Parts: C-alpha cells; sequence; structure tokens
RNA sequence: AGGGAAGUCGGCAAAAUAGAUCCGUAACUUCGGGAAAAGGAUUGGCUCUAAGGGUUGGUAACAACCAACUUAGAACUGGUACGGACAGGGGGAAUCUGACUGUCUAAUUAAAACAUAGCAUUGCG
RNA sequence: UCGUGCCCCGUGUGGCGAAAGGGAAGCCGGUUAAUAUUCCGGCACCUGGAUGUGGGUUUUGCGCGGCAACGCAACUGAACGCGGAGACGACGGCGGGGGCCCCGGGCAGAGUUCUCUUUUCUUCUUAACGGUCUAUCACCCUGGAAACAGUUUGUCUGGAGAU
RNA sequence: GAAGCCAGAGGAAACUCUGGUGGAGGCUCGCAGCGGUUCUGACGUGCAAAUCGAUCGUCAAAUCUGAGCAUGGGGGCGAAA
C-alpha cells in the first residue's frame, strides 16, 4: 500500500499550524526575584481576539525592576479580566482575578488557571476557554501541592508553581451549533489542514486499513493494540472499554 | 406585529439545519446579539466584539466574559467563593 | 468624444497602489491622473481619537513641513488629546498626595507601634 | 434610610444633580454633603473627595450604582454624583 | 506659480538678483494688466487694473531686468 | 526630527 | 387540413407556458415553508383628469419662482394580433432515494458515491 | 597637525525573497516614418550636500496670543524611553465630490429643405503645483433638561451634561 | 422578507392583533464568469490527440482567479474516483 494520511501529517508541509495571525505565545512572565519574593504590578492594556483559540488573551505591561524599560507580557483572560486593571504577579500579592499566585499562596478550593507544572515554564494547564484548574490538597512538609485538571485527573506540583486565580473567559463556546460547513471550515482554515476528513471506511485497501470491500465494513475489531506497527494505528488505541455508558 | 411564531431570530436559517438544532441555536444568538448594561459607566452599551470579549461603546472598556454571555453563572459562584476563601485567609 | 481612458504606467491591475482620479487636460482630452493613498490622522496614544490640529499627510511627508505644523503647544502635544493630558496632570497631582498622606499615616502609625 | 432621607431632601430641599453642579456647588462652598455612588469612575471619586476635603465637606459613598441614585432621587436618568445645598425637613446632615 | 498683490514687494522681487526676464500680458477682454517675473524657483505675477500705473511700474523696474511684451500668438 | 538632518546641521555648525 | 401519443422499449424530439398588474391559492409541514402552488381577469394608440415636491418672503391654512419621475382614474379609437420583434416557468397526483448548500473519476459513468453539520467512542496531564 | 590613544553603549549577533504588497518626488502643450509622464517649450516637486542674505529669538537668556478646543513665518534639544503613521475583512442602504450621460438658451460651422421643421448635428476645454474662503465626524465655553428632549431611510444620544 | 425599531387597537400587566420600517439568509429567478445534464445533435484521416450548437447546474458563497512559495515517485496530494 501507500502512506496513510496518519502517517503523512507528521511530516508537516499542508499539515503545519497557522503562523501568520497568532501574534504572540500566552504564556507567564519569567520567574524572578520579584515574585519569588514578593510581588510586582501590571497594567492590563489590551483584551485581544487570538486567531485560533476560543480563549481572549490579554496584553498586560510590568515594568522592569532593572532598568528603564516597559515589558509587555500576554496572558490568558480570565474571565471578569478588563482593561485598566491592576493585576499583581507574586508571592504576596492578593487573592483577587487575574492576580498570579504560587500555589502555595492559595487557600484549599481556590481555582487557578495556566498553571505552572514545574516552576519556571511559564504554565501548562488549565489554558482552553472555560477551563481551570482547582486547588484540592496541600503538604507544607514536601512542599507540594494536589490539584484538580479539567480531565477529572489529580496531579501533584511543587507548591512554587504559579497560576492565575479565575476561570478562564469565553466559556461554553462549544455549547453553540456550528449549524453550517462553512463554520467548521472557517474554525480549522485558522488552526491547521484537518478538514474535512474522509472516512477510512470509504477508501480503498491501497489508502487505509479500512478501505475495500463491496460493502462498507472494518471487517476486524476497531480496537488496536498499543504496540501495533506504524500505520496500523487506525481506530480505537488501546482502549480499556468501549461502547456506550449508562451514566 | 410579530412576524414569526416560533423561530424569532432561527428564522433567517429557513427550514434547514433541523428544528431542534435551530431552537438550540436560538438562545445562543439571542444571548450573543443582545445588548447589556455596563457595570463601569451603567449605560446599555455593551456588546460582544469577539468570542469572549466584550466591549462598550460609551465608555470604551473591554471585558472579557463568556463565549455568548457577558459573565457565566460558573464565574459567578467563582467571584462568590474566591471573595469566602479571601475571607477565611483575612480573618 | 473620446471617454475611454487608459492606465499612464505598466500596473494593469486595481491594486491599493494603482489609484487613479479623472481630470480633463486643457488640450481638451479626457485623460487620468494617478494620485497617492490618503493619509491619515495621527491618533491619541491613550484613547485613540483623532488628534485636532494636525494634518493627515503620508509618513515621510511630515518631513517636509514646520514642527509648530505638527504639534501642538501643549504638554505631549501631537501625541496625547488635551483630555487624555488634563487627566494625567489630575491623575498624578492625586496619586502624589496620597502617597504623601500614606507616608505621614505609616509614620504615625509605626511611631504608635514603637511607643 | 438613605433613599427615604434622600426623596426627603429631594421634595424639601434643593439639590443639584451631576458632576459639573457638584463642582460649581464645591467651588461656591455652598455645598453640605456630596453624595458618590459606587460606580463612579476613580479618578473622578478622588477628585471629589479633594475639592470636600478642601471645602470642608462631607463625603457619603452611595453603595448603588448611578442608576440606583437617580432612582432614589426619583429620577428618570443616570447620576454619578451629586450634592445637595439645603436639608430642608431630613436629618441628612447628622449622621 | 506664486501672485503678489503689493507693488512694493513686486518691485523686491524685481530688484532680486535671480530675476532673469520680465514680460507684460494684457488682457483687454477682461481690461487688466499683468506682470510676470521669472525667478529661479518661483514666476511671480501682479495683476492691475488697465491704468497709467503700469507704465509707471514700468519705469519702476530696474533697467537690467529685461522686459518684453507678450505676442498675441505664442509661435514658436 | 532625524539623525542625519541633526548631523547635516552640527556638521555645519563645525565647519 | 382532420384526429391528438393510435408512434416508440420509453411523449426522444418538437409544440405548448412564459414579462408586468389584479382576484385567488390545497394536502403536507421541522410553522420557517410548500408558493410564481393550482385556477382565473387584463395589457395597443390618442386626448385628458387627479395625487405624490423644493426655494424665498411676516390662517404663511398665503403669494412668487422652479422641477422630474412614478401612480391611479375616465373618455375616444384601430384590430386577425396589443410583454405584436426580442425577451421569457408547462403544470399537477404519487412512489423510491440522499437531509439540505457543496465536491469527484481532465478524455465514456455527476450519482442512493464523497463531504457536511449533529451523535458516539478511543488514547494522552 | 593625524594614520597611533582614551572613553561610552553594549541582551541579540547575516543574506536572499513581490515589475499586483509597503514605498520621496512631474504636469500641460507641441514634436517623429518609427520614442515619449523620458525629447522640446513652459511651469513645478523630492532627496542629499554645503552656504549666505532678509526676517525671528536673546542683557526677564532658548517666542507670543486664546478661558479652552488651539493658532501663528520661525521659535535650542544628546543619551534613554513612550506613542502615532506605515497597517489592512466581507456585505447592506444613505450623504458629499469629480468624470460620464440627459435638458435649455447664445456665437460660429455643417446637413435637410416636395412639404414640415426659429430645425437636427458639431466646438464652447482648463493639468500638476500653490494662495485664500469653505466643507460630515469630533472637541471646547455658557447653561442645567420629565409636560423628557434632540434625531436617522435604518433608534441611537444625553446630569459621565442633552436641546 | 429574519432580528432590531415606530405607531395604532386591545389586554391590570405579561402579552395579542393590525399597519409600517428594516434588510438577514452557506435563500431564490437570472446576465457575465465557473461548470458540463440532455440530444439516435454537428464533427469522426475533425477547427480540435476531447472541438462546435441548442439546452442545462451554480451565480454573494464550501464562488472564480493570477503571481510568489511548499510538498517529489518503493514519494506527495486526495470533500476518496
Ligand atoms: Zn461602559
Ligand atoms: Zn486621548
Amino acid at each position: 500500500g501507500r502512506v496513510i494520511r496518519n502517517q503523512r501529517k507528521g511530516r508537516g508541509s499542508v499539515f503545519t499550524a497557522h503562523t501568520r495571525l497568532r501574534k504572540a505565545p500566552a504564556k507567564f512572565r519569567p520567574l524572578d526575584y520579584a515574585e519569588r519574593h514578593g510581588y510586582i504590578r501590571g497594567i492590563v492594556k489590551e483584551i485581544i481576539h487570538d486567531p485560533g483559540r476560543g480563549a481572549p488573551l490579554a496584553r498586560v505591561v510590568f515594568r522592569s525592576p532593572y532598568k528603564y524599560k516597559q515589558i509587555t507580557e500576554t496572558f490568558i483572560a480570565n474571565e471578569g479580566m478588563y482593561t485598566g486593571q491592576f493585576i499583581y504577579a507574586g508571592k504576596n500579592a492578593a487573592l483577587t482575578v487575574g492576580n498570579i499566585l504560587p500555589l502555595s499562596s492559595v487557600p484549599e478550593g481556590t481555582v487557578v488557571s495556566n498553571v505552572e507544572e514545574k516552576p519556571g515554564d511559564r504554565g501548562a494547564l488549565g489554558r482552553t476557554s472555560g477551563n481551570y484548574v482547582t486547588v484540592v490538597g496541600h503538604n507544607p512538609d514536601e512542599g507540594k501541592t494536589r490539584i484538580k485538571l479539567p480531565s477529572g485527573a489529580k496531579k501533584v506540583v511543587p507548591s512554587s508553581s504559579r497560576g492565575m486565580i479565575g476561570i478562564v473567559a469565553g466559556g461554553g463556546r462549544t455549547d453553540k451549533p456550528l449549524l453550517k460547513a462553512s463554520r467548521a471550515k472557517h474554525k480549522f482554515a485558522v488552526k491547521r489542514n484537518r478538514w474535512p476528513k474522509t472516512r477510512g471506511v470509504a477508501m480503498n485497501p491501497v489508502d487505509h486499513p479500512h478501505g475495500g470491500g463491496n460493502h462498507q465494513h472494518i471487517g476486524k475489531a476497531s480496537t488496536i493494540s498499543r504496540y501495533a506497527a506504524q500505520g496500523q494505528k487506525a481506530g480505537l488505541i488501546a482502549a480499556r472499554r468501549t461502547g456506550l455508558l449508562r451514566g | 406585529s410579530k412576524r414569526t411564531k416560533k423561530v424569532g431570530i432561527s428564522g433567517k436559517y429557513g427550514t434547514r439545519y433541523g428544528a431542534s438544532l435551530r431552537k438550540l441555536v436560538k438562545k445562543q444568538e439571542v444571548t450573543q446579539h443582545a445588548r447589556y448594561t455596563c457595570t463601569f459607566c451603567g449605560k446599555n452599551s455593551v456588546r460582544r466584539t469577539a468570542v469572549g470579549i466584550w466591549s462598550c461603546k460609551s465608555c470604551k472598556k473591554t471585558m472579557a466574559g463568556g463565549a455568548y454571555t457577558v459573565s457565566t453563572p460558573a464565574a459567578a459562584a467563582m467571584r462568590s467563593t474566591l471573595r469566602r476563601l479571601r475571607e477565611i485567609t483575612e480573618a | 468624444a473620446p471617454t475611454r481612458v487608459t492606465y499612464r504606467r505598466r500596473n494593469p491591475y486595481n491594486t491599493t497602489s494603482n489609484r487613479t482620479r479623472v481630470i480633463k487636460t486643457p488640450g481638451g482630452q479626457l485623460r487620468v491622473l494617478h494620485i497617492k493613498k490618503r493619509g491619515t490622522a495621527p491618533k491619541c496614544g491613550d484613547c485613540g481619537i483623532k488628534l485636532p490640529g494636525i494634518p493627515a499627510l503620508r509618513p515621510r511627508e511630515y518631513a517636509t513641513i514646520s514642527k509648530p505644523k505638527k504639534t501642538v503647544q501643549r504638554a505631549y502635544g501631537g501625541s496625547r488629546c488635551g483630555n487624555c493630558v488634563r487627566d494625567r496632570i489630575i491623575r498624578a497631582f492625586l496619586i502624589e498626595e496620597q502617597k504623601i498622606v500614606k507616608k505621614v499615616l505609616k509614620e504615625q502609625s509605626q511611631a504608635e507601634k514603637k511607643a | 434610610s438613605i433613599g427615604a432621607k434622600l426623596a426627603l431632601v429631594i421634595k424639601s430641599g434643593k439639590v443639584v444633580l451631576g458632576y459639573r453642579s457638584t463642582l460649581k456647588a464645591l467651588r461656591s462652598g455652598k455645598a453640605k454633603l456630596i453624595l458618590i455612588a459606587a460606580n463612579t469612575p476613580p479618578l473622578r471619586k478622588s477628585e471629589l473627595e479633594y475639592y470636600s476635603m478642601m471645602s470642608k465637606t462631607p463625603v457619603h459613598h452611595y453603595s448603588g450604582t448611578n442608576i440606583e441614585l437617580g432612582t432614589a432621587c426619583g429620577k428618570l436618568f443616570r447620576c454619578s454624583t451629586m450634592a445637595i445645598l439645603d436639608a430642608g425637613d431630613s436629618d441628612i446632615l447628622a449622621d | 506659480p506664486q501672485e503678489v498683490s503689493d507693488i512694493k514687494k513686486f518691485i523686491e522681487i524685481c530688484r532680486r538678483k535671480d530675476a532673469s526676464s520680465a514680460r507684460i500680458k494684457k488682457n483687454p477682454k477682461t481690461q487688466q494688466i499683468k506682470f510676470k517675473v521669472r525667478c529661479q524657483r518661483f514666476l511671480y505675477t501682479l495683476v492691475l487694473k488697465d491704468s497709467d500705473k503700469a507704465e509707471k511700474l514700468k519705469q519702476s523696474l530696474p533697467p537690467n531686468l529685461q522686459i518684453k511684451d507678450v505676442p498675441k500668438r505664442n509661435k514658436r | 526630527m532625524r539623525a542625519k538632518w541633526r548631523k547635516k546641521r552640527t556638521r555645519r555648525l563645525k565647519r
């Protein structure tokens, strides 16, 4: 046979992500003395729409403590942030929406966003619209913090990891149906070349493992092993259960 | 003089996409295109600019809110429990 | 009466820079004239409205005209509008006075704590 | 309450509604009490507090918005700040 | 091209060194007379009503500045 | 204005 | 010419309808549509009438000046024909089928094929 | 004398890539067998470089006026920063301007003219570059509005100050 | 002829009806353009190694299109033939 679409997506070429309309990556300030020991104030000047991202971004300008310069940063906006608002990033910052605090300085039950997996990677968890990470446990002796992710997972991260207090703006985006095909086309033409998608059962045996036959059918179980060969993975991969659950 | 008995703002969609899907999308379309009272100036001039972005025409203030609503009940409960935790931590 | 016209440059496409207007010459010939793009007014760096008193030109055309025509005789003149300058003055004065009152109250509280 | 006393002031005494009229009353030194709504812009709020500090005039911070302040004054428009010039029959000055 | 509305300014422009030529346009349908002086950058013109002040000003130009009355036809 | 024009002015002064 | 599908595997092809104004329009239906449904009455020319406006000027509800295109009504009149050429829906009763708009086998197959929204499942902190 | 030395800033440190993207500046008339916004004539503009005159400022050293929006021929401004312009989708109606189309009178010319037709047709033009007077939005001063008012084809504006 | 808006008649209100305004829709007739349904079509060593005529589908968008660039054969690309 030939190289499948799944294998061809990893070479780059037409399958790379869109770049032009997307201005700056959304991440926290680098961890420094001001955030590690006290707090630093920044001014939220713009709330912008990121093409390809459902969550609005916030352009916030801070001051350089070491030189005479204004530093602009791009944060993921939480629901309630407005232009002209002073946000405070640091250890001694207050528990206000938009403030960035380490997880050791927040109480349990606090919901945070753009949470760092490791102190210094400028935010990894809970970054999409309407999502949040819940601070569910603390361990001061080991310096650890248990958090709950939007997938239902619970994870343990170092307590020096930072997170913006609040819930990411743009919630309920997926509730509205994308009535027309053009709406999905516009949604994916700003992200990457993955739309429209052709079913493998409508293909030829040269094109995909599901192709061929006088009737359109899979021909075997749709669950495929984890250690399958490259190109043998097409369908449900390493599934522990299948079917519709009653709940 | 009401022109459509039931579809309302979904009347632009014709007979297409299904009655239930038109009924579902009617709520987000109405809530999205409605005008809102500003928290900062009190004028009925807050309208959606992009998804999650709500700008006021009078005072020129831009807020981050829900996708089709100016605020979400999850964010309101977040504010409530957040001020709860602020009060507990402070005193 | 020839009323139909041609371009005068070798660009045949109706692009943004290929802008023309129709004139009638003193020889009684209906011709085109290639014109430049319209200049836009400078805007306030705080609120974004058009600054009054400053002409709307192309970026390099500003270097050919004098300084009083490119600015307004005021602090932040030709860069910010008058309302924004007034708000800056009021905000600066009020925040400095608040800092003085806060420092006096902090010194009084520190003296009371020490005593 | 504060709304009832405000309505008594409207029906009995004299007031000025608005930022510019409040500034004129504060400059004239005839303002007896300055009411500032919650949703007043903070620069205007601090400026009016500074003017009242200069004029030795009490400031009441109304917890409602300018819609609610106009409604309490009995008007169908918004009012961010206001000044009273005569208390009338109300007991609004001693509080 | 520039128009000067002052006789003394036209005189100073004529005494300027860059002035290489002066010429006179007589419009009888309009009843006016134009004195045009060619400087390096600008052609300066003065418009007058038909009177003896035109000939007085003609005398008032310097003799080094050569002056011509324009013809009826601009033949090459 | 621009550094080249300012340099022209200060070079005229220096000359 | 008369007949009007008797022709033919099969109404293939041709004919028939057609613009605009007015009367009127069923089943079904996701109430949005169907719908230009269906089925009817009219249209030339000429001579008139009526209505729909602007500028300036101390009951001005009035004077003066100026202006162009629509709309309605009436009389008269030619006739074999009046959207006089051109231009321009045939319609209806049902059944199967794909939801629709869209896309493909350049050079024999445009489709119940593909895609689509919606639905569900899987792996990953 | 300098070609030699002394400082200062140092976070960052290449090139190619569009005759439809961004971009400093030229119009008119005439001219050849064949070129012309390129030649010729007239009238301008931009960029870079020097360098004077007039005018301006200054013994209150680096202008004056207007309440203000701001104005005027000038009217010091290094390092380091801030901001604007460059610099921006598609569609719908509305309003202004140029050009084209249509109607009337007048001069000149051409055609029709059995009859009719004060007739039908043709020329009646004004560039770049400047001066001056104006041009939607917006902004400023007075003033404080419900018997709510202003106002668009389209319902927005106003005690955060409308008419 | 969808939201939004105006007026009138009701209704205690909410709302109901009527007349307007407005100009939405991967709506529709249809010119260009794009495409290629049908004809015992023309043509069949043709004008043409895929053309010509009538007819037909679509026509404000998942529409048409240029230039620069990217993907190169045990590969690519594929609304999938
Ligand atoms: Zn506001
Ligand atoms: Zn401003």
